[PDB]
């Protein structure tokens, strides 16, 4: 395999034995697929932004056939912006559970 | 509060007395230790019982 | 004869020894070490070395010519820097500092206290701090 | 709703088993029978409880219109599938299964709670469902099937502390973990008393403390239990409120041995008009007598029971027949005396006791390796 | 075109927002009830949600110097005054 | 009002009148409210040791 260690002679530089992969560094730090829980709709004060996410993420997931009937592509990438710590993390954490 | 601060110092001072005047022996009769504390022996029996327990 | 056999292996050390560091082990009695000569090898190990001494990335001894695992060093050997040695306390008492009573008390519990009261953090759910940072105007 | 539903099953636990005590019981059972839309468990008392009132027609219409208030929407849902989402919507069975436990029975609860179990896979949904199986596990008191789902929630749902399902890890030390194994599950697991307030579902705090002080003095005799019950501050406020708790605590630690029969009978008089009426002092009194005796017989190795006639209580013959019960059946390690009038105690040594203990465990492991020697090798 | 799409703005929070943010970031604690969190949220006129997380650490810090696993209202009322004092630079 | 110096005094005096009239935790709380308020006076040359 490419990117795999081998045992090598010092004189004729011949291979002796495939050495095993130590860890897979991507697959050792494989990113966690942890449980999608919500804290629910009780993030009030953000409900206008919540209605935007439902109509751009949930509505493609829940209603594919509205896009299939009307003939329009479903989105796949949403950008969020604002000051940091205003729920950039914790809101998309919740929406992945609502769907 | 002379009530709490004396009495907790007072009830500390009993066994401060008692560790010296019990130290020299192993086996005494209790009327002598009631005399060296200069007190009735009734509370001394209750105070010493608190010490072992 | 097996105990006479263990002793007669021990001529292999003889102290012209070079120093590497243990890296990994493939299988029974064959491993990988990283030398202090810059390169990286695939070596054999003696049956004498007790296998409890391995994986801190321990400092190890190696043969010159044939380059095998021969000896396991004390682990603090290859360090190249030392601690506060024995006497170089800079002669500053704790009461020498004047009027930093918030911050003197804060750092003192930031260092010494979790040695004793460690589980009071987890019962609250504090997750006690590993490090501390200090900053301010110069002086 | 379901948070004041604790009272109904407890008052139903109270009524019928004291046969003579039934006057004020029926005077507020009528509050629990025809009010609050309570439907099932008194029609099953039709040959258990009294003659009856006409409870048939007035409430079978009230179970009907309230079922007809609910049974239309639950079985159909189909409403927000008009805009074709997942061909379903999540507002139907998660919102009305709670009525199927409160007024609907366990049968309407068991088929609804498992139906909303596989509906949503969150722990926060499995939070409230399993806690409803356990609250109804006290209601109809089917106290064997709901011993299972506690451990089934201890395994998977419990991942820690860190205020959480600790809301009903107030379903993990007074409904299921310490019942009839109780010598030490009150001991090790009652270490935390750490809050005070009575929220809208914390309906029992002050009388709940009277439990955990009557079970407090049980775990450890004097390797400093006295800090967590007397030097403790949240316990100090309620004994400042309640003298029956305070005097009963301060009888035992302060060694007022004479007032124990007073302070036990006041606890006993409290145990005369309490709901707990099927299996009783699986710790308490004549262990609390031996708890009083283990500290009294300590510090005195040559005692006379003439001194017992006033220091602890009266009845010279009553103490004498009392200690005859306790010594002779393997408790209260001492040796009572006749007409010299002595209560003499003997203790094991620092090595005689352990040689008695190593001879017990050594025989068990020897008998063990007897068997495994011959299971293998023919 | 095609790859990514619509953008959503986040304003600075409010009283009902910071109160919810307070309950979420103080969720994983061992705290004591008998407290007005709504006063705590309304002592902060313009705090951010990340500043709320620093308050819950200092309340647990004040709980530690009590030698208690209780977390009282006295701990938060000093911690709000401390973090806003740290927020007193512009 | 806005005042700062007098408010340290009246909270300190109310910390007396519950301990003198036998109320510890209300006097403990009224002491602490005077502690955080006294973090804004540039010269308490006598009121510091009175609070101490």
């Amino acid at each position: 395999t490419p990117n795999c260690r081998v045992a090598l002679r010092n004189d004729s530089y011949t291979l002796h034995k495939i050495l095993p992969n130590k860890v897979d560094p991507l697959v050792s730090l494989m990113m966690v697929e942890k449980v999608p829980d919500s804290t629910y709709e009780m993030i009030g004060g953000l409900d206008k932004q919540i209605k935007e996410i439902k109509e751009v993420i949930e509505l493609p997931v829940k209603h594919p056939e509205l896009f299939e009937a009307l003939g329009i592509a479903q989105p796949k990438g949403v950008l969020l912006y604002g000051p940091p710590g205003t729920g950039k993390t914790l809101l998309a954490r919740a929406v992945a559970h609502h769907t | 509060i002379i009530s709490t601060h004396l009495a907790k110092l007072y009830d500390n001072l009993l066994e401060q007395n008692l560790i010296r005047v019990i130290e020299p022996f192993s086996r005494v009769q209790i009327e002598h230790i009631s005399s060296l504390i200069k007190l009735s022996k009734a509370d001394v029996e209750r105070k010493l019982s608190q010490m072992i327990l | 004869e097996f105990l006479h056999a263990q002793e007669e292996v021990k001529r292999i050390q003889s102290i012209p020894l070079v120093i590497g560091q243990f890296l990994e082990a493939v299988d029974q009695n064959t491993a990988i070490v990283g030398s202090t000569t810059g390169s990286n090898y695939y070596v054999r190990i003696l049956s004498t070395i007790d296998r409890e001494l391995l994986k801190p990335n321990a400092s190890v001894a190696l043969h010159k010519h044939s380059n095998a695992l021969v000896d396991v060093l004390p682990p603090e050997a290859d360090s190249s820097i030392m601690m506060l040695t024995s006497d170089q306390k800079p002669d500053v008492m704790y009461a020498d500092i004047g009027g930093m009573d918030i911050q003197k008390q804060e750092v003192r519990e930031a260092v010494e206290l979790p040695l004793t009261h460690f589980e009071l953090y987890k019962q609250i759910g504090i997750d006690p701090p590993r490090g501390v940072l200090m900053y301010g105007p110069p002086g | 709703p379901k948070n004041p539903d604790l009272r109904i099953a407890q008052l139903r636990f109270l009524l019928s088993l004291p046969e003579h005590r039934g006057d004020a019981a029926v005077r507020d059972e009528l509050m629990a029978a025809v009010r609050d839309n309570n439907m099932a468990p008194y029609y099953e008392a039709l040959c258990k409880s009294l003659d009856w009132q006409i409870d048939v027609d007035l409430l079978n219409k009230m179970k009907k219109a309230n079922e007809d208030e609910l049974k239309r929407l639950d079985e159909e849902l189909e409403d927000a599938e008009k805009n074709l989402g997942e061909s379903e919507i999540r507002d139907a069975m998660m919102a009305k299964a709670e009525y199927l436990c409160r007024i609907g029975d366990k049968e309407g609860a068991l088929t609804a709670f498992r139906k909303t179990y596989d509906k949503t896979v969150a722990l926060g949904h499995r939070l409230d469902i399993v806690f409803y199986l356990l609250r109804i596990g006290l209601f109809y008191m089917d106290n064997d099937l709901i011993t299972r789902n506690t451990e089934k929630a201890k395994s998977l749902i419990e991942e820690g502390g860190d205020w959480d399902r600790r809301n009903r890890l107030k379903v993990y030390q007074g409904l299921y973990c310490v019942a009839i194994r109780d010598f030490k599950q009150a001991a090790e697991l009652f270490l935390d008393t750490v809050s005070t307030f009575t929220s809208y579902e914390l309906m029992d705090y002050k009388t709940f403390v009277t439990y955990t002080v009557y079970v407090s003095m049980i775990a450890l005799e004097r390797p400093d239990l006295r800090e967590k019950v007397i030097k403790g501050a949240e316990i100090l406020e309620v004994l400042h409120s309640l003298p029956a708790v305070r005097q009963y605590l301060f009888s035992l630690y302060e060694c007022r041995y004479s007032v124990f029969f007073q302070s036990l009978a006041v606890v006993e008089q409290e145990m005369k008009k309490d709901w707990l009426f099927a299996p009783h002092y699986r710790y308490y009194v004549r262990e609390m007598r031996i708890h009083a005796y283990s500290q009294l017989l300590e510090s005195y190795r040559s005692l006379t029971l003439g001194y017992m006639a006033e220091a602890f209580g009266v009845g010279v013959e009553f103490i004498d027949q009392e200690l005859s019960r306790f010594i002779a059946a393997g408790r209260l390690h001492c040796k009572i005396d006749k007409v010299n009038e002595i209560v003499e105690t003997n203790r094991p040594d620092s090595k005689n006791w352990q040689y008695q203990e190593t001879i017990k465990k050594g025989d068990l492991l020897l008998n063990r390796v007897q068997k495994l020697s011959r299971v293998i090798n023919m | 075109p095609g790859r990514i799409d619509r953008k959503i703005e986040f304003p600075p929070p409010n009283e009902e927002a910071r109160l919810d943010i307070l309950k979420i970031h103080s969720r994983k604690m061992n705290l004591t009830r008998g407290i007005n969190l709504r006063k705590i949220a309304e002592l902060m006129p313009g705090a951010s949600g990340a500043e709320v997380k620093g308050v819950c650490t200092e309340a647990g810090m004040y709980a530690l110097r009590e030698r208690r696993v209780h977390v009282t209202q006295e701990d938060f009322e000093m911690a709000v005054a401390k973090v806003m004092q740290k927020d007193s630079e512009k | 009002m806005d005042d700062k110096a007098l408010l340290v005094e009246v909270q300190l005096l109310e910390s007396k009148t519950y301990h003198a009239l036998s109320n510890l935790p209300k006097a403990r709380a009224a002491l602490t409210s005077a502690r955080t308020t006294a973090n804004a006076i540039y010269c308490p040359p006598k009121l510091q040791a009175t609070l101490d």
